């Protein structure tokens, strides 16, 4: 009865273990901080509980007396995947496994 | 004569 | 005289 749909059962196994890898292995989100700066790894532990994040840029002094500021930047980045296309694919697999087996 | 002063990131 | 200092990527 299922002899003719074993290949779709395989494909649905492979798809779902792919999504389970994506979940395991990538970090949900991280606080990205760029630019020339000093971060004390003891102070970083306050990251959960601080209210203000202050970035003071490195000031570069030129031999002719000029002064100019480095580009600091900071903000959250978060992982994302194509939910629309992968779920439409897995819904097609489930639907077809059921269709060909009545 | 001033010299290059490195920046700081602080969380308060 | 300062010299080119290569950057670092750290994950803490």
């Amino acid at each position: 009865d299922y002899e003719k749909v074993i290949t779709l059962i395989d494909l649905y196994d492979n798809a779902e273990s792919d999504t389970a890898n994506y979940m395991s292995d990538l970090n949900d989100a991280m606080l990205l901080i760029k630019g020339n700066l000093n971060l004390d790894p003891v102070e970083v532990r306050k990251q959960k509980e601080a209210n203000v994040l202050f970035l003071e840029p490195t000031v570069y002094v030129d031999a002719e007396g000029r002064e100019t500021e480095g580009s600091v930047d900071g903000g959250y980045i978060y992982k994302q995947y194509d939910v629309q296309g992968t779920e439409a694919y897995k819904d097609r697999l489930n639907s077809d496994i059921h269709m060909f087996t009545n | 004569r001033t010299r290059t002063k490195k920046g700081r990131a602080v969380f308060f």
